[PDB]
């Protein structure tokens, strides 16, 4: 997802909604992680953004 | 096979017990189970115990009554002796340990006679006559009739016995603090009520730093400032500190415009007037258990008034007694005569806990409080339980008089005297009285077992030295010398009334349990 | 068909004697191992997640033990000691637990011998009393000395206590902030005054100390963005009473015949609110805070007349503010006067990490400050807050008691030497127990060096040899990986911490060893 040549992600909401985006904060926010440090990185990106 | 007969189908599923088999074996076995359960309990060498309730709450304990309270028991006569000891505690304090040991010994020795075929009723007669004779001979053993009312030293030395019993490490501190408590409380509402002492638990700052205040304490916040005046004027109000709301559904009504303005303004003004009138009598501190109006506390801040909150009925009763000022259900009249008077009141920090202090000096008498400090709250439970048992001990002392020589010595004299009366009894009950006399060796036995020295020759030497009238000499507590100690010089005493009552209750429990022969048990 | 009658409930577990006691000792050791790594300038922290999925990292052992919900009974006592020390003196709760467990560990082999526990606990009590007396003797004050600033001891105390938690490399910074802050706390000394503000984002090097009060909170009403948000030299008005059209005031039915009277009624209500607002303005203040919600219309009027306002402010921060600007909270708008009006050097409200905060500070006479705590991790918020809380409460204790001792376990080594030498004097069974006391006590440097990855045997041996004669305050130096006079190295901890630690551990051993059997009820 990094760089102008980069490629973005598309997320599937719990309720079946979709979202295409490149903003890493959103990428991790919409993610449903379970391993804790994944959550820590998600919160990392949210804070940085 | 597979099909014996029943001549009585009377029961829908239940336990029928009969044939003396239960009395001869099962009931006795249950009593012995309890005896083993708390045999380790009593003793200066007795070591503490922990139990968790059915609801998973810890209970570090050395007291027998408390531990029995936490075992939900089902065999009936087990409950018999349990609640017997329980009421005994309700009467004297320590002795729960004593009475349970007595019950175990008496039951165990009685079943032996029952096996040797003595009449159950005759066993009853013998036990009763023996108990009565022991009661008769007991007063002849009193020594050191400590009489000093309000000295600290005598009472400290005395209460050392119970404190040492249920806590072996810290006799000096607890003795001095509880003695300070006792002397501080005079006869005000009648002869040193046990309820006159309050206990607070504050974790941290280990036991040595625990202290006693001649006032009384609260673990609650504050609403305005924090001040103490050497002339502190206290007002008490059972009613919530607010405008008196009618109990009836009273909806304020208006009809024209200016009603709104005037109504809000007047509410403000008359709260202001009320609190001002309170301030006019010079009262700088107010307490209540009822709800506090924000307007009221605002005005109090304007007038530099202290507020105390959320007290329960018992709490405000305590405070009433402390300052001797009458609680006022009517918010208005801060009357001069029934208005508080305290040496000092402030807020302090202990153990990250907001603490309201009523630090006091009262010649007429005040209900003081002891502050408990240390790490483990379970240790607080144990230590405060022991302190309260000691307070009960001091109260019983005050009831009449007459310390008796502890350390089993008294009980050895009982054994010798009862036996001697036994051979002058003659009749088939002679065995009953002889076994009853034998039963008292259980106490020194228990002290030995928790002491871990060879009990038998200890008892033998104790007898031998007790053949010369040395009624003051008892069981030592020392591995180097597993022999003997003279109790009187050691100051290891205890109360006449406690021993007398424990003996009588143990006798009653025994005579009750032995008496029943066949049992019936509905399904729980 | 009769059956035997049970004694207690079915399944009432019981286990009596030496096996019971040794099981308890082992359980305490297990609890220790969950915390053993933690303390140290190179020490450690744990992460524990609840069943609810909320993560929680911690370095303070007491917090961890709180998270580790212990079921086994004996260990509950240890965790309670953790709470006690946490409420009393701070870090070393870790150390407290290690002392307790190691005391039990050294005693357990002798427990294998059938020794009556009371002898052990008597020896423990005697040893602990002697140890406390020794510490108090070798306590160090500074106000007798000449080269102490009333804060330098406090600064170095924070220096020492901090450098184990999550912010260790910013200690030279945070010590200055916390010392200067606590210096303002006088003389109420209670923690509730200085709040902690866990602002999201930012590097914690950017975390802010304000000589005033700030809010992580606000709430949007109509005009809240309209009014000017600078007030250079403002007057603070503090209202507890709400400002809204009889929203939640006294409940009343009203009856009105004449239509014109009904008009007058609605007019009079709005005249109530206008009267309150006029009282507010004519007060001359410009900033109004309220616990209770604020009417939008009043916000509009403040905007038109260039007053700032805010509603629903949490009560604790309001108390902070009123204690800061000296004003007194008001509930009656009518009784207002300039006396109860707080004043501040300057007022502001500036963005930090997307959140809308409020600022007012510079009040020369303000006994309460607050920490804006930047940090990129939500978990940092709790952990840094815990570390800061430890720092604040320990420095408070230090101000209360001008007593300091060396760190780095040197105290423990000195006690070990002193107690071992004393043990020679008392013959018999007591001697071995005293020896075991010392051998357990020496653990602190061992764990330090192990978390440092050194040969703590060489360190310990050199420690004992040098510490027999050469100086009191020699102890472990992490970076030089060997002994140093940590006192001159400024590893300074309040005596109270170690004193309370030893006392608590002693009575913990007493309690645990004073148990023979356990009863369980379903």
């Amino acid at each position: 997802s990094l760089g102008p040549n980069g490629l973005d992600k598309m997320m599937v909401d719990k309720d079946g909604d979709v979202t295409v985006t490149n903003d890493g904060a959103t990428i991790l926010s919409m993610m449903d992680v379970d391993h804790q440090i994944a959550k820590l990185m998600v919160e990392l990106s949210k804070s940085q953004d | 096979p597979k099909a014996p007969g029943f001549a009585q189908m009377l029961k829908e599923g239940a336990k029928h017990f009969s044939g003396l088999e239960e009395a001869v074996y099962r009931n006795i076995q249950a009593c012995k189970e309890l005896a083993q359960t708390t045999r380790t309990a009593y003793g200066p060498n007795g070591m503490n115990k922990m139990v968790i309730n059915h609801l998973e709450k810890l209970f570090v304990t050395n007291d027998a009554a408390t531990i029995l309270r936490e075992l939900e028991v089902q065999h009936p006569a087990a409950k018999m002796i349990v609640m017997a000891s329980h009421m005994q505690e309700q009467e004297v304090g320590d002795g729960t340990n004593f009475v349970l040991v007595f019950a175990g010994a008496l039951l165990e020795l009685a079943e032996e006679l029952l096996r040797i075929g003595l009449s159950v009723s005759e066993v009853i007669e013998g036990y009763e006559i023996a108990c009565r004779k022991a009661h008769e001979i007991l007063p002849n053993l009193v020594c050191c009739s400590a009489k000093n009312l309000r000295d600290i030293d005598e009472v400290s030395s005395l209460l050392r016995t119970s404190i040492m019993s249920k806590q072996y490490g810290n006799e000096v501190f607890l003795a001095k603090l509880i003695a300070q408590a006792c002397v501080s409380i005079f006869p005000d509402s009648g002869h040193f009520n046990v309820d006159n002492i309050r206990v607070c638990k504050i974790l941290g700052s280990g036991i040595s730093s625990s202290s006693v205040l001649h006032g009384m304490v609260f673990k609650k916040e504050t609403e305005g400032d924090v001040t103490s005046v050497k002339d502190a004027k206290i007002a008490v109000y059972s009613c919530p500190f607010d405008g008196m709301i009618t109990e009836t559904k009273g909806t304020v009504l208006i009809k024209t415009a200016e009603e709104l303005m005037n109504f809000s303004k007047g509410e403000e003004n008359l709260m202001d007037a009320q609190v001002k009138a309170i301030a006019d009598t010079g009262a700088n501190v107010v307490v209540t258990g009822g709800k506090v109006a924000d307007m009221a506390l605002h005005y109090a801040n304007k007038y530099n008034i202290m507020l105390v909150r959320l007290n329960s009925k018992w709490d405000l009763r305590r405070l009433c007694k402390t300052v001797g000022a009458t609680a006022l259900p009517r918010l208005t009249p801060p009357v001069l005569e029934e208005m508080g008077h305290c040496d000092s009141v402030y807020l302090s920090e202990v153990g990250d806990t907001q603490v309201v202090v009523f630090k006091h000096e009262k010649e007429d008498g005040a209900i003081s409080t002891i502050v408990l400090r240390g790490s483990t709250d379970n240790l607080m439970d144990d230590i405060e339980r022991a302190v309260d048992d000691g307070v009960n001990t001091f109260k019983v002392l005050t009831r009449d008089k007459r310390l008796v020589p502890g350390g089993g010595a008294t009980e050895i004299e009982l054994a010798k005297q009862i036996t001697s009366y036994g051979e002058t009894c003659p009749g088939l009950e002679q065995y009953a009285i002889k076994k009853f006399a034998e039963a008292f060796e259980a106490i020194p036995r228990a002290l030995a077992e928790n002491s871990g020295v060879k009990a038998n020759e200890v008892i033998s030497k104790l007898y031998a030295v007790h053949q010369e009238g040395n009624k003051n000499v008892g069981l030592d507590i020392e591995a180097e010398v597993p022999a003997v100690k003279d109790m009187l010089e050691a100051g290891i005493l205890d109360t006449y009334l406690g021993k007398y009552w424990a003996i009588k209750l143990a006798t009653n429990a025994a005579v009750t349990v032995l008496r029943v022969d066949q049992i019936i048990m509905a399904k729980p | 068909m009769p059956t035997p009658v049970i004694l207690l409930k079915e399944g009432t577990d019981s286990s009596q004697g030496i096996p019971q006691l040794v099981s308890n000792i082992s359980a305490c050791q297990v609890i220790a191992e969950a915390v053993r790594t933690t303390l140290g300038p190179r020490g450690m922290d744990k992460l524990i997640v609840d069943g609810r999925g909320k993560a929680t990292i911690s370095n303070d052992g007491a917090t961890i033990l709180k998270l580790l919900d212990v079921v086994h009974p004996a260990a509950k006592t240890l965790v309670d000691i953790a709470k006690s020390q946490d409420a009393e003196v701070g870090d070393g709760t870790t150390s407290v637990t290690l002392l307790a467990a190691e005391f039990l560990k050294q005693v357990k082999p002798y427990v294998e011998e059938g020794l009556h526990p009371q002898i052990i606990i008597r020896a423990f009590r005697t040893a602990t009393q002697l140890a406390v007396n020794k510490i108090k003797e070798i306590a160090v004050t500074v106000k007798k000395a000449d080269k102490v600033e009333q804060r330098k001891l406090l600064e170095k105390c924070a220096m020492t206590a901090l450098s184990s938690k999550l912010i260790s490399q910013q200690k030279a910074f945070f010590a200055k902030m916390v010392v200067d802050a606590v210096m303002m706390l006088d003389d109420l000394l209670q923690l509730k005054m200085i709040g902690i503000k866990k602002v999201q984002g930012g590097a914690l090097e950017d975390s802010q100390l304000v000589a005033g009060v700030a809010f992580k909170k606000t709430f949007s009403y109509a005009g809240f963005e309209m009014q000017p948000k600078k007030y250079h030299n403002p007057k603070i008005a503090l209202l507890n009473v709400e400002l809204e059209l009889k929203a939640e005031k006294d409940n009343a039915e009203i009856r009105v015949h004449t239509v014109e009277d009904y008009q007058a009624i609605v007019d009079a209500e709005w005249n109530i609110l206008y009267d309150k607002l006029e009282k507010i303005h004519h007060s001359g203040a410009k900033v109004v805070l309220s616990k209770l919600p604020i009417g939008d219309v009043a916000t509009q009027y403040f905007a038109d007349r260039d007053m700032f306002c805010a509603g629903r402010v949490p009560e604790e921060d309001l108390k902070r503010t009123m204690m800061a600007c000296g004003g007194s909270i008001q509930t009656s708008v009518n009784a207002l006067s300039a006396d109860v009006l707080g004043r501040c050097q300057v007022f502001e409200e500036t963005q930090i990490g997307g959140e809308r905060y409020n600022f007012f500070t510079g009040c020369p006479k303000a006994k309460t400050c607050t920490f804006i705590l930047r940090g990129g991790a939500e978990q940092f918020m709790e952990e840094t807050e815990r570390s800061l809380h430890d720092a604040i409460m320990i420095v408070r204790r230090a101000i209360k008691n001008d007593s300091v001792v060396a760190g780095g376990g040197a105290i423990e080594m000195e006690l070990s030497k002193y107690l071992r030498d004393y043990s020679r004097t008392i013959p018999g069974k007591q001697q071995l127990l005293i020896g075991a006391y010392a051998k357990a006590l020496e653990i602190i440097p061992r764990q330090l060096c192990d978390n440092a990855g050194f040969d703590a045997t060489n360190i310990l041996n050199k420690l004992r040899a040098r510490h027999a004669q050469g100086g009191t305050w020699y102890g472990v130096d992490i970076n030089n990986e060997d002994i140093a006079d940590n006192f001159e190295a400024f590893v300074w901890e309040p005596a109270m911490v170690r004193i309370n630690a030893l006392t608590a551990a002693s009575e913990a051993a007493c309690l645990i060893v004073s148990v023979d059997e356990t009863i369980k009820n379903p």
